[PDB]
């Protein structure tokens, strides 16, 4: 809520002219209009393929093999054009042209005068157009060039060549997923994908307002907040402007402080009483307090600028482990407000390959994590750094955020030119997001000689966000020791494939390709089912990634069904049982295990993937299984050496009592019943269950404070009869077909 | 915080044999880590290092000074490299609350500090009357506004050095009255008695710090105390003001800074007479110590102060009440003087005035 004296939006209908890029790229307005190109109507914020799908220049990429048709456009230039009315500016004011997003390489012009050259699509771009704008109608021109051809202006190293990350993504500062991954299609795209506005700043204006929680005492309701305020203050306005700080919540004012501005930068130490701490889900309430800082004349009372934002009193600390694997990644635990929390959350992959539509999906996608009851989310470093509204929702619902810098799986350059570009990107995203109480950790992914992970990105966090930790390293049968014997305490659980819901299959595949098996032979996939498993490039082959779907249903259910509806139930149940087993395994192995970040809650494209929900909101069967093992207090069953083990886990700060009843669903015979006392923030073992005979399923019905919850545990050894598992599920009554 | 002094300053330090510890120009505060700031400091460091790397007095270069250090680029990288290439003869020190509770100078903070070399210790002292009348306007020469003792007028607040004219009462000036309150009980209303009060508390404190350090070598390796001279007419914790008004502590410190000096340090169940030798030559002499209140001699004997070490003479019996012990020692046909204030605070101010008169070492 940065109250600039004027903020006039420039979003709307623009004029897009695209043409193939020649040998030397076009960078001038003269060459842009002189090029033999194609002109259509565009929309900002938007992507070029959205504007081209309108007016019928290309078919829907979301459907069948229609994606690869966008290939020739990757070598096209894009010429956005517009005309705007300049606002009146008094002497001393500044007119700033704001760009929330520009994918990617581009030259910005105002009235035929270049105001800027771009080279990053993840950071915002602002330009001062005071001395170039005229009165009345002004023209705004943006000449975007081909991102793929920019990669050939650099010499890559041996390490940068041959990774899961496209070699074209290394020399350029763009989201690595765009160039094509295994969970997102290849769609480099282009265009102004975020807002474009005009801003009028006064000579006295707030450059930055950095809120920092130094200490917090949840009991007695106390906290110590700091305000690192940097302003632009003309010297004749020194000792004449006062800063007004206001902390309030639900209308009621908690704190108000006034101070005379005697310098451009100041630090205001605030010791508040009667304030609540910000907690993640389960460990308390996401208490937020509206923080406002204004610069106002001491004589006339005119408000030159005001910057408002909601903050949360919370301290984060990462406790390392130098006893079990000293130095190996995964031996840490998050401590929020002095309490060690258990993290149960998702990895955040792109919401759309056309990221201009991301903002419309954040509201519903965050709601998926609310019903899922995730207290943490890891924004993968292949997506684009999300905008304030994403973090605002995480602040609102108490979902901690683990942000990875947009770096690919492979190794990057160690020369000065790349490090300079990455430092600019890091400072921009850090200063933008360092005030959200949800954000708890920065990561550079990725020996330990990487300038990027162990120097460039660390130096930035050192000087601009010393309140959050920085980690310079990050990552058949689902009961195989490869999973059940993982050394990491904080784990990033690899996902299992799962066929999307039938309604999705009929919408993404052509009517003749909805059936997965080409020529009717089971085990073989048609070309469309091969592309929707993400085949970045159009190379015709058989099997590959899709074979994981049939391998899982073959290990668990013996044979893969020939019916599509039965194959859906098979692939979704093997995923539901696998991911439920992974969460129950880590929640039951506390206090050694510290957290689990599963992959993934939602996809960013109509594709066949390891997610538990597709791009169109189709919740797979695994989504509902996971919900019963993500409660604040949950009773589960783990495998033991000489039997089973009924446990309860508590992810809150309050104790709970209750009663649990475990019975065999098939027989109806009661295996165990009794009262349990689940102490807070720990795992408590109830009793050892005797080894049941044969195959079957045990239903768990436990009541806590007058509320009946349910869970189950499938015992025995695979393979199982598919129709008998369906029988067991319907008998439990917890989930539905 | 000061500029790099010119070549002439180091020429005098070469002439009079005063070693120089040069802090690089940076003050209480971490600095930038980006490339632009580092490029400017490499240029500044190379310039100042090449200019001063030929003066024998200069011995050491320094870089100066919640959520968890040694990661600073400038201190541990930019400057280090300049010293590595342009001056490998002098050692570089990465960085340098050493005053702590600025109350009683015998607090266990000062008394039991594990430091071998202290570089920051200082106490406040009201400047001489002649400078007070010169820096203050006639209506503000008296410090107590509206006649209320303990409350400073606006000009006295401005002269403790308010960087900005914020009308606030107290702050740094309260250190003057808090020290007089602990040592002498009450703050004198008369201006001449208050000047004698603050300068005496400063003199006894600073003398006690140099004594407690020279009296505990060789674990103690040095003592750099706070400013000797102010750079502007101001109420400060220095021992001489900008116009040359040498305060009381200047003369007290002068007697405990001799090449060979006899002093008394507090001990368990009594005191201890010691001698310190900061030369490479041995010395022999005789010391006579007697109470100034009664005149009763407490010790008299001959000592041998071996070179470059501290030697204990004998243990002194613990006196019962309050008073002062004058120290008179003779070395190679020269009489030197010192003293020691025993007892427990607070002390009667006019009584400490009497004891100083009896010693016959300092005036006022």
């Amino acid at each position: 809520s940065h109250m600039f004296v004027s903020e006039q939006s420039l979003n709307g209908r623009w004029t897009l002219k695209f043409f193939p890029q020649p040998a030397v790229p076009v960078m001038t307005i003269e060459g842009a209009e002189a090029a033999n190109g194609i002109v259509v109507d565009a929309v900002v914020p938007g992507n070029v393929e959205i504007d081209m799908e309108a007016a019928g220049l290309v078919e829907d990429p979301m459907v069948g093999n229609n994606i690869y048709k966008l290939r020739p456009y990757e070598g096209y230039q894009w010429y956005y054009s517009r005309t705007f009315a300049a606002p009146v500016v008094t002497e001393g004011q500044r007119l700033v042209l704001h760009f929330g997003g520009i994918d990617t390489f581009a030259e910005v012009y105002v009235n035929g005068i270049k105001v800027g050259s771009a080279d990053n699509m993840l950071i915002e771009h602002d330009y001062d157009i005071t001395s170039v704008v005229k009165e009345g109608e002004n023209r705004l021109d943006v000449i975007i060039r081909s991102s793929v051809m920019e990669a050939q202006n650099h010499f890559l190293g041996t390490l940068s060549i041959g990774n899961f990350s496209n070699e074209e993504s290394a020399p350029v500062r763009r989201a690595p997923s765009t160039y094509g991954w295994d969970i997102m299609p290849r769609l480099v795209s282009a265009g102004l994908w975020r807002d474009v506005t005009l801003r009028v700043e006064n000579p006295v204006t707030i450059v930055d307002a950095n809120w920092v929680t130094l200490s917090v005492n949840p009991k007695a309701r106390e906290a110590s907040e700091s305000l690192y305020l940097q302003t632009r203050l003309p010297f004749e306005m020194h000792d004449k402007v006062k800063a007004v700080i206001t902390i309030s919540r639900d209308g009621r004012q908690i704190l108000r402080k006034e101070a005379l501005m005697r310098k451009f930068a100041n630090l205001f130490t605030l010791n508040l009483s009667g304030v609540d701490a910000w907690w993640p889900r389960g460990y308390g309430e996401p208490a937020l307090y509206t923080a406002e800082v204004s610069l106002v004349d001491v004589t006339s009372g005119k408000i030159y600028d005001t910057k408002t934002s909601k903050i949360g009193f919370r301290t984060v600390k990462l406790e390392l482990d130098e006893v079990n694997l000293p130095g190996q990644p995964g031996q840490f635990q998050f401590i929020i407000n002095g309490e060690p929390v258990f993290a149960k959350g998702t990895n955040w992959v792109p919401l759309d390959a056309l990221h201009s539509r991301d903002a419309s999906h954040v509201e519903e996608a965050v709601q998926l994590m609310v019903e899922m009851n995730c207290n943490i989310v890891r924004c993968w470093g292949g997506n684009v750094y999300e905008d304030t509204h994403f973090f605002e929702l995480c602040d609102k619902y108490g979902i901690m955020v683990w942000q990875d810098f947009a770096m690919g799986c492979g190794n990057y350059s160690q020369r000065d030119n790349f490090a300079a570009a990455l430092e600019k990107e890091a400072i921009s995203v850090v200063v933008k997001l360092r005030n959200h109480p949800s954000l708890i950790l920065w990561s550079g992914n990725n020996p330990n000689n990487d300038r990027v992970s162990r120097q460039v990105l660390s130096r930035v966090i050192y000087e601009f966000d010393p309140t959050r930790p920085y980690l310079p390293s990050s990552p058949g049968y689902y009961k195989d020791p490869f999973y059940t014997e993982n050394p990491s305490q904080f784990v990033s659980q690899i996902g299992y494939h799962g066929c999307p819901n039938r309604e999705t299959l009929e919408r993404m595949f052509s009517p003749d390709s909805v059936n997965p098996w080409q020529n009717g032979v089971v085990g073989m996939w048609n070309d469309e089912w091969q592309t929707k498993a993400n085949r970045i490039y159009d190379d015709k082959f058989q099997g590959g990634r899709n074979d994981l779907m049939t391998n899982q249903v073959r290990i668990i259910f013996g044979e893969v069904p020939a019916d599509l509806d039965d194959f859906i139930f098979a692939s979704q149940s093997v995923q539901a049982e696998a991911m439920k087993f992974f969460v129950e395994l880590w929640r039951g192995r506390r206090p050694y295990r510290t957290g689990i970040i599963w992959w993934n809650i939602r996809d960013g494209w109509p594709l066949l993937s390891d997610a538990i929900s597709d791009y169109w909101g189709g919740k797979k069967q695994a989504f509902y299984y996971m919900q019963n093992v993500h409660h604040d207090v949950c009773c589960l069953i783990n495998p033991a050496a000489n039997g089973y083990m009924l446990k309860v886990d508590n992810n809150t700060l309050k104790d709970f009592e209750g009663v649990v009843e475990v019975k065999d669903v098939a027989s109806g015979k009661q295996v165990f019943k009794g009262k349990f006392v689940s102490k807070a923030n720990q795992m408590s073992e109830i009793a050892t269950l005797p080894m049941q005979k044969g195959q079957g399923m045990l239903v768990i019905s436990y009541r806590i404070e007058g509320n009946e919850y349910f869970n189950h545990y499938l015992y025995g050894e695979p393979p199982y009869k598919l129709d008998q598992y369906r029988k067991w599920v319907k008998k439990c009554g917890i989930y539905e077909l | 915080g000061n500029v790099y002094e010119d070549t002439h300053f180091f020429e005098l330090c070469d002439k009079y044999g005063i070693m120089v510890w040069q802090d690089f120009a940076m003050g209480c505060g971490n600095y930038s880590q980006r490339d632009n700031f580092a490029a400017a400091l490499e240029k500044e460091a190379i310039s100042v290092v090449v200019k001063l790397r030929n003066h024998p007095s200069l011995i050491l270069w320094s870089g100066n000074n919640f959520k968890a250090p040694n990661n600073d680029r400038v201190s541990r990288q930019v400057l280090s490299r300049v010293i590595y290439e342009f001056d490998p003869t002098r050692p570089y020190l990465p960085s340098s609350h050493l005053w702590g509770p600025r109350g009683y100078y015998k607090d266990p903070f000062y008394t039991e500090n594990p430091s071998q070399f202290v570089s920051q210790i200082g106490y406040h002292g009201c400047p001489n009357r002649e400078t007070l009348e010169r820096m203050f306007s006639p209506d503000s020469v008296n410090p107590w506004q509206n006649g209320v003792v303990g409350m400073w007028n606006d000009e006295w607040q401005t002269k403790a050095n308010r960087i900005y004219d914020d009308k606030f009462q107290g702050g740094r000036n309260d250190l003057m009255t808090n020290q007089v309150r602990i040592i002498f009980g009450e703050v004198p209303a008369d201006l001449d008695d208050f000047i004698f009060a603050s300068q005496s508390v400063q003199a006894e404190a600073m003398k006690f710090f140099v004594e407690l350090w020279r009296g505990r070598r060789p674990y103690r390796t040095g003592i750099i105390w706070w400013n000797i001279r102010d750079g502007w007419p101001l109420l400060s914790d220095a021992i001489s003001d900008y116009w040359g008004g040498k305060k009381q502590a200047f003369y007290y410190m002068q007697n405990v800074h001799h090449d060979v000096c006899c002093l008394i340090n507090p001990a368990a169940n009594g005191y201890m007479l010691k001698v310190d030798n900061n030369t490479l030559k041995d010395f022999e002499g005789v010391v006579e110590v007697k109470d100034v209140a009664s005149g009763k001699q407490v010790f008299k004997g001959k000592f041998v102060s071996k070179a470059n070490q501290m030697s204990e003479i004998a243990t002194l019996p613990m006196q019962k009440g309050q008073g002062m012990l004058v120290i008179s020692y003779r070395i190679e046909g020269n009489e030197y003087f010192n003293h020691y204030l025993y007892g427990e605070p607070p002390y009667k101010l006019d009584q400490y005035r009497k004891w100083v008169k009896k010693c016959g070492i300092y005036e006022l």
